[PDB]
């Protein structure tokens, strides 16, 4: 998932904008 | 935006710039 | 552990420190 | 919630982890 | 994106997730 | 400047964008 | 808690979580 | 001591705790 | 070097970058 | 001061507490 | 203190070095 | 240049000075 892929590849800011509550 | 790459706290911390007080889920699998 | 005010960033870091792999939720107000 | 628990009030790291996974 | 409060250590943190290998300028006040 | 504009006002990512190179 | 990882400064920011304003001491041997 | 052990190995905060003053 | 008014976690921070590995004692009030 | 030996954001913080809000320009080549 | 000296009052990071082992 | 020092090798935080404005 997204904390997987920001950390053992790149992310996008516009991905975190999903974890919002 | 630039493309980030974000391990253990720093994701965290980038999650509260996003969300701040929204408030966010930090979910790792 | 001391009682202390824990707020908007540091905060979500302190729930890092205590949570890591098991996630958190972070929902203020 | 947790921003009266901890931030206007204080808490420790006990307190916080109720809202781990 | 939220808008919010962002100031001092935390302004600069966030001025270095968006613009990283771009650089930034950090000129207050 | 950018203290009014993110710091004493409110800003999202997309302000802090015009102090990149 | 989970057990920690913490090189550097995270390891400072997690001595001021867990002791605050009661104070620590930052020993490298 | 600690500060090696947290960085190369894992440690945990019961153990920081030692280091309060 | 600017001075400010360093607090908190960020002042442990600012003794971890001037001490480093010497070490350092963080005992407030 | 210790030498230092910082990546990323962490270089950030450091300028910030060398220059706070003298501000700095965050470079990278 | 260390709080008076750079906290309430203001300190550069010579100040600092006061406080190094 | 400094980014790229202070990664890849050690830098000061008298080197640093220089880019304050
Ligand atoms: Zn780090
Ligand atoms: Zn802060």
């Amino acid at each position: 998932g997204i904390v997987e892929q920001c950390c053992t590849s790149i992310c996008s800011l516009y991905q975190l904008e999903n974890y919002c509550n | 935006f630039v493309k980030q790459h974000l391990c253990g706290s720093h994701l965290v911390e980038a999650l509260y710039l996003v969300c701040g007080e929204r408030g966010f889920f930090y979910t790792p699998e």
